[PDB]
Formats: structure tokens, sequence, C-alpha cells
RNA sequence: GACCGCCUGGGGAGUACGGCCGCAAGGUUAAAACUCAAAUGAAUUGACGGGGGCCCGCACAAGCGGUGGAGCAUGUUGUUUAAUUCGAUGCAACGCGAAGAACCUUACCUGGUCUUGACAUAUCUAGAAUCCUGCAGAGAUGCGGGAGUGCCUUCGGGAAUUAGAAUACAGGUGCUGCAUGGCUGUCGUCAGCUCGUGUCGUGAGAUGUUGGGUUAAGUCCCGCAACGAGCGCAACCCUUGUCCUUAGUUACCAGGGAACUCUAAGGAUACUGCCAGUGACAAACUGGAGGAAGGCGGGGACGACGUCAAGUCAUCAUGGCCCUUACGACCAGGGCUACACACGUGCUACAAUGGUAGGUACAGAGGGCAGCUACACAGCGAUGUGAUGCGAAUCUCAAAAAGCCUAUCGUAGUCCGGAUUGGAGUCUGCAACUCGACUCCAUGAAGUAGGAAUCGCUAGUAAUCGCGGAUCAGAAUGCCGCGGUGAAU
RNA sequence: AAACUGAAGAGUUUGAUCAUGGCUCAGAUUGAACGCU
């Protein structure tokens, strides 16, 4: 807004993981209010990319591809005088999550599987490798920063 | 609305009055099952020959006051207009501003 | 035209409805339309004696009529000749006795309707409107009102471009729900057209 | 005080002409006609600035979902019509008046008709009104036959009543919202807008109301030639959030009970009240405890002085103007529903976070005799018949849908989408052709995410899902509400 | 004794103001003309 900073709201974890992470990325594919809709589709992610990688313990892995998704510098518009600068800045661990999130979905939102819990595995996989067009983004984001560099305002 | 039309609803309600029970009557000759075939035929020809005025669907409506057809209420009588009038005179028993 | 109604916004705050009965809602529009006839009957009728609180309140059939005017005595008439007319003109045009009791008002200076009459009549004897408005909050003022606020508005001298013109004396406090503002708004027809009279009388809490 | 220079409305004009000076550019001296009732100076109050400072609002930014592309609904323009009735026109007209046009509504067109008239008072002739009828006509209407003889006072007769006898008149949604009242929009729920007395200025005016903070707030405190007040802000009102008390049916069910939920009245609590800091020894702010709630707990109603000659003379009322065998009045049919088109609001979609077929759950609010219907039977269905309960915390609308489990479809213009058309029906209604809504079968159109551009939303919100009501005989995708799931920033 | 007695402003520039400043008017007069009488 304009004058304070809200507190934040508190987000109850997901039922099967008890991890925030995973709860708020269920909220992330979430659309027209469908939970139920949303935490099977996350689920049926997740229970896919664990049997395929033999893995026990799935919230890590997703620690892993978050983490390795989140970018570190983002480009913010400044003025001076009017001349509109692309100041390459930090960004916050909170926006850092967000933007991660907002990347795996809508790069999962338009691959070639089948179902929309395939599409969210495979993508999954692939950005824990380091493909996908999240990472793309991320590259592109990071690619736009670096190619300024020029502005320490 | 014009005098000659809260006339024109006052004649048109004066056949229904007239002819209410008439309706009723034939009605039920002309439902009843009972009732021969050539019987409910000639009662439901008789309904059609009646008066066009003294139908009850050809009844609009209108204030009381002002006589005017578009919003009306069932419960007051009344156009909006002259609803509003009164409820917020007071005139009205019941009914006040309303928030919730 | 921006403000609400000062007896409808206080109508269950603070004020109560001057119709007190009930009925079911088959039957309640055509209370409604006999009530509405009685009104503008009496106010046609008695025009001569200020009445300004006629209340319409119908037990079981047979009502009570309660009028409240400043001059008993001129409606009531000799021995109470007038008012027996009048019950049974109530009774004809509604359904069963009308038992009209008549109030008295001991303080017409402090009901709107009273002092907005007086201002129009006054406007329909071609007098100064400033002056009869000015009057009008004089006479209020000193007779006890918290506050008094008089509007009036229209071709004011025959004037071809109507104005608004009011005078404020005390506190009227409009947005207050429980000020007990008595309100009132009646129409003076003048020889130019329609000059409307407000008058606000605030008396307390 | 001495002497000198200069001015005498603004333009025309420091221009013309003539002198003088100059190489020239030009300078200098210096008119007039004509033309206009002003042109000016300083200050004041506003407004404005591609001036400055400080601040707020879904204003932007950060996000979520749309509109603009398709079909359809609805409104408007344009066009077309005999008419496509009238009004609303930047925000703040365009699902607006209209909370619901087959007839009626209806105000428009075509035709058929009436002239104190459909309606009020003045009047005198007969009769209680009122009911049942026949024919002609599309109907309005026209011409005829039977029954009844009121009631109180009673031979003056009266509250009502049918057909006129005529003058007043009635009637007019005819015009002027730029003559008006009343009502409404809008800036804007923005925090402002003023007044009295005092003081200052020749004065318009100023001060107060500015300044330092602070606040959602001209909110509050402190300063201060101001001292005070008023309308605005806040509070008082309604709803929701916890508890207590009275009460326990048609409500409830822990062990007939008087526990509980609930219902609906009256109250309790919340006050920066306590703690720690920051702050001018302030107002206040920041964090903490307790508490259901913490700072305005959430939502609403409440809309200052005024602005737009804003909207409405077609709710109504009204000044004036206009028509009175007509612009008044009655009836039938038609139109307001036409569509080379354009735009504004929406609904349904373009699918797999989905379609379909089976099961299995969980609401709130509102309506019901101008009716809702248990149940049974018949029907593929809309519905139809019999019948039951309920003026409802009793009976009913009524099953909530999204949701969950299983199967299937497997990315296709398709098992998506459901327009358009053909056929057959059910209801409502005198009447469904113009022009109703549903049902069934068949068809299966565009549409695969939408250009420039543009909109709403800060939390139980957006998004999505159903359910009620007003108007209403029938006719919502609009309007007004209700709950379910429920975010991102 | 007397000749010694005489002096008015308004309108109009502005949203308003004060100033400046022009224009205009109310008076007196005539070897008058014209119009009505």
């Amino acid at each position: 807004p304009r004058r304070r900073v809200v507190a934040t709201r508190e987000i109850l974890p997901d039922p099967k993981f008890g991890s925030q992470t995973i709860a708020k990325f269920i909220n992330h594919v979430m659309s027209h209010g469908k939970k139920s809709t949303a935490e099977r589709i996350v689920y049926g992610a997740l229970e896919t990319v664990a049997q395929k990688r033999n893995i026990e313990d799935p919230v890590a892995f997703f620690e892993d591809v978050l983490e390795n998704v989140r970018p570190m510098v983002e480009v913010k518009a400044r003025r001076v005088g009017g001349a509109t600068y692309q100041v390459p800045m930090e960004v916050r661990p909170s926006r850092r999550t967000a933007l991660a999130m907002r990347w795996l979905a809508e790069a999962a939102a338009k691959r070639s599987e089948k179902s929309m819990a395939l599409r969210l595995a495979g993508e999954l996989s692939d950005a824990s490798e380091g493909k996908g067009n999240a990472m793309k983004k991320r590259d592109e984001v990071h690619r736009m920063a670096d190619a300024n560099k020029a502005f320490s305002h | 609305a014009k005098k000659s039309m809260i006339n024109r609803e006052l004649k048109r309600e004066k056949e229904v009055a007239k002819y209410a029970d008439k309706r009723t009557k034939l009605k039920e000759t002309i439902s009843d099952m009972n009732a021969s075939d050539e019987v409910r035929m000639d009662a439901m020809l008789e309904l059609q020959a009646l008066p066009r005025n003294s139908s009850p669907v050809r009844l609009r409506n209108r204030c009381a006051i002002t006589g005017r057809p578009h919003g009306y209420f069932r419960k007051f009588g009344l156009s909006r207009n002259m609803l509003r009038e009164r409820v917020m005179q007071g005139d009205v028993p019941g009914v006040r501003k309303a928030s919730w | 035209g921006q403000k609400v109604h000062p007896i409808g916004i206080r109508l269950g705050v603070v004020k109560k409805h001057n119709a007190n009965w009930y009925a079911s809602p088959k039957q309640y529009s055509e209370y409604l339309i006999n009530d509405i006839q009685v009104r503008e009957y009496l106010r046609k009728k008695l025009d001569s004696a200020m009445i300004s609180n006629i209340m319409i309140e119908r037990p079981t059939g047979a009502a009570k009529i309660t009028i409240a005017t400043a001059r008993p005595g001129i409606v009531i008439g000799k021995k109470g000749e007038d008012i027996e007319r009048l019950q049974k003109e109530l009774t004809k045009m509604m359904g069963v006795p009308a038992q009209v009791n008549i109030e008295e008002i001991t303080s017409p200076d402090l009901d709107a309707r009273l002092v907005a009459d007086g201002i129009g009549s006054q406007l329909e004897r071609r007098v100064m409107f400033r002056r009869a408005m000015k009057r009008a909050v004089q006479n209020s003022m000193r007779s006890g009102a918290k506050g008094i606020k008089v509007e009036l508005s229209g071709r004011l001298g025959g004037a071809e471009i109507a104005r608004t013109e009011w005078y404020r004396e005390g506190r009227v406090p409009l947005h207050t729900l429980r000020a007990d503002i008595d309100y009132a708004s009646v129409r003076a027809e003048t020889t130019y057209g329609t000059i409307g009279v407000k008058v606000w009388i605030f008396r307390g809490e």
C-alpha cells in the first residue's frame, strides 16, 4: 500500500507432508478456490517423481529444485530525472520463493504430457537437473541483470 | 398516470369482479374429468366468448395514489416514489431503513 | 438532493412511527391505502386548525385516530359538533368506528410543521420571504428550541432564477441519530410557482 | 529651496510629411485623419502551472481474474418502417426510468367510433341499486324483453344509484427541468466549509482555519492576536464476532431431561485499561501480556457549504404557454421484438485443474391460501390425476451444487462447445402467427484463448459453485440478496 | 450705512478593491434653428 507493511497471513502446512512450502505451491497451482484439485495435482506430481527417482523423502528434493530455480538478481525500473534505468537489484527471499513457484507453475502449464500432474512432475524433474522453461526464465532474468550490471544507484 | 388510464383500470377491474364467480364455476366445469367431453368443450367455448376485460390477466397493478404501472409493490400497493415518501415520513408501520 | 429524511433515519432509534397497527401481507396494502386516504382527507379538511401529527392506530377494525393540533378548540367546535361530523366522516370511509381523540400542542413554535406552514401562509400572503424566515427563527429560538434551521427554496420575491436561502441558529446536528430533530417540508403556492419550505427544530437528545 | 527636462486616455505612432545629420543602416525633430470606452498601476481572494514542499485513495507498482476476438441475452446508435412511443448522452447515458411489452401495460401506427365526455361539484325530471337475457358487430357499441320496489323519516323527503338538460368545466404522458417544488446523481465519506466578537488593513480582505508534531479525520496536543461557536469527522443506529440472564415450542437430545446448539429480547466486555520503550516532562506512535475480539475488531446506513442553469414538467405537485366534436376519450389489429451495421453491459464456451455415467456427503437465507405441495400412479421428460400436511421453527418449496470414490474418454473441432434449424408436446393465459417459457428426438454453427486498447479486486476479498426473492397469469443470462470452496500480491 | 455672500457630484475598466485615467451626464447661456403646441 502507501503507509504500512501488512502482517502476513499464516499458511497451514500440507496434510500429507506437513510443509508450508508445499502448501504454498498448492496455492500457486490452485484456481477458482479448489484446494482438493490443486492438492491432488501436486501430490500426483510428487509421487510420480518420488517413485521414478527412488527417494523416500521428497520434501528435500522439492527444496533442492526450488533453490535451484530461485533467482538472485532481478532488474527493477528506476527513474532518475526522466531516465528509465533498468537497475539490477537483489531479490528478497519471499519474492524469491514466489517467483520460483510462479515460474514452475507457468512452465508446467505449457508442456505436452497428458495430465497436469504428469506435467508438473516432469517439470520438477527437469529443473532438478537444470533444464525446463523455469530454468530458461531464470537464466533470462540473470541475463538481463548481467546485461545491465552498470547501474549501482 | 392519466386520469383516463386510471378509470380504464377501474372499469377493467369492474368486469373482473362481475364475472369472478362465473369464471370459477366454468373453470371447474372445463377441468372436470367426469364431465362430458362436449360439455367441457361448450363450457370452454363460452369461456372464450366471455367479454375480453373480464379476465384477471388484463389487469395491471397500479399505484393507488399515482396510478403508476412501473415500480409497484404488492405488500404496500404503491409505486416506489410515494412508497419512499411515506416510509421516510414514517407513515408506513414497521418499515424502516435496513442495514446488515 | 443529498440528505436523508431526518424523521426516517431516526424512525427506530429515538422516534416512533406515526402509524401503529399490524396487518397480514394481503390486508396490509389496503390498510395502508385507507390510511393514506384518511391522512390526505384530514390534511385537506383541517387546513385551518394547525394540525401537525395525525397518528393512525387501528386495533382490530375499530381505529383510534390521534390528531395533535395547536388550536384544538376550533377543530372540536362548539360543545363538540365539528368533531362528531369528523368522526362520522372518518367512519364512512373506513371500516368501523374511528375514535378520533385530539391532543393539544402547548408549544406551537417547537413543532416544525406549524412553523413551516406559518411561513408558507405568510409567503402566500405576499410577505417578504427574508422577514418571514427571520421571524420564524426568532420565534423558535425564544420559544426554547435548542436549534432551528429554515430553508426557503424557489422563485423568492418573483425572481426568475430560483434560489435557495436558509438561516440557522443553535445546533441542529443532523448526523446525530439521537438528536430529537423534528423536521417538516411544506410548499407555498405563490403567484410565481411553488416555494418549498423546510424546517429543522433540534430539541435535545 | 534653485534651475533644467518631461507628462496630460489607449491605439494609430515615435509613424507619415518637411527639415537636419548619416557612406549606408538609419538617427533626430515630430503630426493628422480615423478608431475604441477603455488602456493601466498596486494589492486581494481564488483557480491554474510541462513551479516547489508534504500527504492520501486498487491511483500506480506487485499480483489474480477479466473486457476487446465467437455464439447468444440485454441496452443504445444508426438504418428501416405506417409506427418502430418518450426520456437518460463524458466520468456521473447505454441489463438506465422498465422490480419483468402476446392482449393490458402503451404513451406509437392503421382503422372503427364519442363529444359536459371514462372521472369531481352546481341542477331538475323516473327509478332501490342490482341480476338474468336475445340479436348485429372484430370489439367499442346499437336496438329490444322479464324479476325486484330499497332503508330512515313518512307525505318536503335524504347518504348510493342508472340514462340527459345546459352552461361552468373536466381531461391532456401536449411544451418550457433554462420559470419551479419535491426527489436523485456527482466531486466525495473528500476533510473540509463558515460565522460571532476582538484585532489589523483606506479597501477588497486577513486572522482565527497558519506553525511544531500527530491522526482515518480542521483527530488531538502544544504554540500562537486571537477568543469562541456552528455544519462537517468521530460517537449515538443496524448487522457480525465471545459470554451472561429471562424462556424452552413447532426448537434441542448430554444423562423424559432444562444440559447443549438454536431461537430472540435485555445486558457484560474493549477503555490505549496495564507493561516496556520512543516522544516537547505532550498529543501520539512502536512492541507485549491478558482476552473471543487491540487500538476505527469486520460490514453497512448516515453524504458538510457548495459545483455541474447536472437528471427528472412521462411518479407527483406547480408558474406560464398551448388543444377543447380534440393534442381529450373508447375498442380491434399491429408496433415498441425489423437489421448492410456500430458500440456499451453481460451469459455460455473454446475443454483433461475437464466431459459423461454410477454411487456418497456438507449450507445459509428467503418464499408458500394472488399458494407450496408429502405420497401413489401414468409418462423418456416437461408435466397430468388422486390425495395428504401446512398461514408455517410443525407441512412444503427442496434436491444444494462445486466436493469425494470408481469407470471411461486420451487431445480430437472431439464423448469439447450447444448456437441455429426440422419434428412432436406440456403449461399459463380469451388468445403463444407476429411475439412466451420449458420438455423430448434429430441437427450440430462459430469457437482451439482473442489486435490496438482497456476493467475489477488488498481477505473470507478476488476467483469459482450453486440457492432464494421483487416485479410476475406466463415470461431473467438483468436486479436484489444467501451461503459453499477459497487464493496471489 | 451699502456696494465685501462664495465653491456638491455621479456613472463607467475589476470576481471584488484602492489608485490612475479618459469618456459621459446633471448647470448656466444664445441675434439660434428644428419638431409638437
